[PDB]
């Protein structure tokens, strides 16, 4: 009804590089409000009536427009600026933008690995999820050749990943290799490999039996 | 009429700048409504003769401050506490300044303001009780704080009273808010020893058809 | 002092309804619109509609008009929404919030998980994540835990009942079969753990499921 | 530095106060601190009486005096007393109404 086509739709910036997004309505407003939204939180108040700072936001954020177009500007991004902000208009049954993710950009790390085996537990009601977990690397780019290398024929895994660290601003990230306990009990040793932009030579941790 | 809703906040609390309510710096009124369950979220404090307060900032019709440069020689100025965050860190009532001692001295302060203008001015002040005598010494050296403050005809001296209280919003120690006009050609001067929460500037005074109502009413 | 408490997390089947509560506090219910919006899984925020408690003026957004009903009781300080025939569609996080007419003073609640689904409630089946022994890069011990196979959302882990607060990851489910599965880890220095304590909590309120791993060797 | 929680669905009344010694001597020789003070406070109000040291008209046989003071707790609040000295402390409460009730200065025959 007064559609807000807010869309940079993802940011990557460096501390202290200027930010800025815009939003624009499908028709005409008097006043934009944004919101902020970081991960599992509800959305916080961080500019309304276009130009005003609500509560604690920071002076580095601003915002203006007038007509149509109307933006979000960051003089200089900082890691707890990393969220996820939609623009709000009010000027009738009022509507949200699709948001920014805002994600800032820090040195590259490398993927801290651990591997883990079936325990004995969830081994004796016949099933055998073996972990593994890639902690606070970066980029988000990484690559998890599970199958034991050699064998690694992708298909018993299931993965995901958290979303960038306000602090850390690093990334993480978990793989499951599930068998149906006897068949895991049937074969070799059990490797989970890892490439990541840190390296050519892939991570690996391991365990050897059953 | 100007109806401008306090929200959360009560018209005090406007004054004063709690936090929350920092979104009223400069707010004139008709009417200024106030709501039953408005709350405050800022050092714990307490206002002898508040209705008076209130009544006149309510027919004063105006919050328009003007920082003056008061100058408070050998005492920290601008102190915060956890009990009223400015954001993610302490802070405290924006119109107010807590001198607290400087290295280990907190010097005899007598500073004065003359009012040149063609206006009233109004001077929010206040004095800090401890809840102990160490925070008492701790914070302003000398074992007995004082706060005299005074126009050329009238005059107000406030000594702070150590002792515990009802925790709120973790502290058991208290700020006593007051206030000083002063009329044009007159001038103010404030002397203290110790347990000041200093002015910043003064509040410009109207005359006009402004009030405050208590009510829960949708505008 | 504002705080709208929403209700739990729910669960209905297509077709049937849901409601969700909101105990406003800290400001007079009857003086504020609350208003009601959604958050479905990549697709951004979604205004339902709105009431002013105790003259009900409701405005609804077209789309869910004789679909959702607003509610709201004075007395209780509570103000209600109910959906109807539901969708996967209405599967979201909902939230109420007290935006006033000046922002500055916004409000929005935790959020209420409505899962929509035929799946039944399924317990979650908690294991234990221990290193066997090679442990060279013994810094800080890495551990975790293995919530399998529960339904629906969602599921809470913790280390040391809120202690091991710091290098802990907590990724999000996964949903096979209709039945959901998730990891946490946690990252304690080397000295404290081999032959610690280290217990994970995990808690699945749909099912009343409370577990508490203590990882051991 | 004692306290007593309203937690009852009613306002209480505390009457308490201070006592004002006719000379330093019985002010040392009762409280021993040289000054006394008292501090009562509910979580919004507060009050702190300094008690003082002198000579009054005797009544009674003494010259020295006790000022009273109260302090209505209202349900859900906390009462707390600080005193280093010369407090006349309170034993309880007087229950509070409402009604239709007054008093009247008079010399009639009932
Ligand atoms: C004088 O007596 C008063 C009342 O007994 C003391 O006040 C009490 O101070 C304690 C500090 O431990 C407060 O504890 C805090 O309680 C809150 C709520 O339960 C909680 O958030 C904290 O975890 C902490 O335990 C206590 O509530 C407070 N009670 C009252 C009425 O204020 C004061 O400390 C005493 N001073 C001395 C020297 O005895
Ligand atoms: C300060 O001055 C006052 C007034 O001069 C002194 O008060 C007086 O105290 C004496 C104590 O001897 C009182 O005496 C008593 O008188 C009553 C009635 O006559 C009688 O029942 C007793 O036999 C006794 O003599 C005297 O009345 C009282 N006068 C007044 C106005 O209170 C007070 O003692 C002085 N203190 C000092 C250090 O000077
Ligand atoms: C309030 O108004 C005065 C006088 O015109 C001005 O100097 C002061 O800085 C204003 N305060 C704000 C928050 O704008």
């Amino acid at each position: 009804q007064i559609i807000l086509t807010q869309s940079p739709a993802i940011m990557s910036a460096s501390p202290g590089e200027k930010v800025t997004m815009t939003c624009s309505a499908s028709s005409d407003i008097s006043y934009m409000h944004w919101y902020q939204q970081k991960s599992d939180t509800s959305p916080k108040i961080w500019i309304y009536d276009t130009s005003k700072l609500a509560s604690g936001v920071p002076a580095r954020f601003s915002g203006s427009g007038s007509g149509t177009s109307y933006s979000l500007t960051i003089s200089t991004m900082e890691a707890e600026d990393a969220a996820t902000y939609y623009c709000h208009q009010r000027s009738s049954y009022p509507t949200f933008g699709g948001g920014t993710k805002l994600e800032i950009k820090r040195a590259d790390a490398a993927p801290t690995v651990s591997i883990f085996p079936p325990s004995k537990i969830q081994l004796t009601s016949g099933g055998a999820s073996v972990v593994c977990f890639l902690n606070n690397f970066y980029p988000k780019d990484i690559n998890v050749k599970w199958k034991i290398d050699g064998s690694e024929r992708q298909n018993g895994v299931l993965n995901s990943w958290t979303d960038q660290d306000s602090k850390d601003s690093t990334y993480s990230m978990s793989s499951t290799l599930t068998l149906t306990k006897d068949e895991y009990e049937r074969h070799n040793s059990y490797t989970c490999e890892a490439t990541h932009k840190t390296s050519t030579s892939p991570i690996v941790k391991s365990f050897n039996r059953n | 009429h100007r109806i401008l809703d306090g929200i959360d906040c009560t018209l005090i609390d406007a004054l004063l700048g709690d936090p929350h309510c920092d979104v009223f710096q400069n707010e004139t009124w008709d009417l200024f409504v106030e709501r039953s369950k408005a709350f405050s979220n800022c050092y714990p404090y307490d206002v002898p003769d508040y209705a008076s307060l209130r009544s006149l900032v309510a027919s004063s019709g105006t919050l328009e401050f003007i920082t003056e440069g008061f100058t408070w020689t050998g005492v920290t100025q601008n102190g915060g506490s956890n009990a009223c965050k400015r954001g993610p860190g302490s802070g405290f009532f924006s119109r107010l300044n807590w001198l607290t001692k400087s290295g280990s001295t907190y010097p005899v302060l007598n500073v004065t303001m003359p009012n040149n203008d063609n206006f009233d001015k109004l001077y929010i002040w206040g004095i800090h009780h401890p809840s102990t005598n160490q925070e008492q010494t701790s914070l302003y050296v000398q074992a007995s704080g004082r706060v005299t403050v005074s126009t050329r005809r009238s005059q107000q001296t406030i000594i702070p009273n150590i002792g515990s209280r009802p925790w709120v919003r973790g502290l058991s120690s208290r700020i006593s808010i007051y206030w000083t006009i002063v009329k044009p050609g007159d001038v103010l001067v404030i002397n203290s020893n110790g347990n000041l929460i200093a002015p910043r500037g003064y509040f410009k005074m109207r005359t006009g058809k402004s009030s405050i109502m208590r009510s829960d009413a949708p505008i | 002092q504002v705080q709208l408490q929403q209700s739990g997390a729910e669960l209905m089947k297509p077709g049937p309804s849901v409601k969700i509560s909101c105990k406003a506090t800290g400001y007079s219910f009857s003086t504020y619109f609350i208003e009601w919006i959604r958050q479905r899984p990549g697709h951004g925020l979604e205004w339902i509609g709105e009431i002013l408690p105790g003259s009900d003026n409701t405005n609804f957004n077209e789309k869910f008009k004789d679909r959702a009903t607003f509610t709201a009781d004075t007395p209780s300080n509570t103000a209600y929404m109910q959906l109807s025939s539901l969708t996967s569609e209405d599967s979201a996080v909902y939230y109420c919030a007290r935006p006033t007419g000046r922002l500055w003073f916004s409000y929005w609640g935790q959020g209420t998980l409505v899962t929509v689904s035929a799946a039944k409630t399924t317990p979650p089946s908690v294991y234990p994540l221990a290193p066997g022994s090679a442990a060279q890069t013994n810094s800080m011990v890495t551990l975790g835990c293995l919530v399998k196979g529960y339904f629906p959302e969602p599921v809470t882990v913790t280390w040391n009942s809120g202690s091991l607060s710091s290098g802990v990851h907590t990724f999000p489910a996964v949903l096979q079969s209709d039945l959901y599965t998730l990891s946490s880890s946690v990252t304690v220095p080397s000295s404290p753990r081999p032959s610690e304590t280290v217990t994970c909590n995990v808690a699945h309120p749909a099912s009343s499921t409370k577990v508490d791993k203590k990882i051991v060797p």
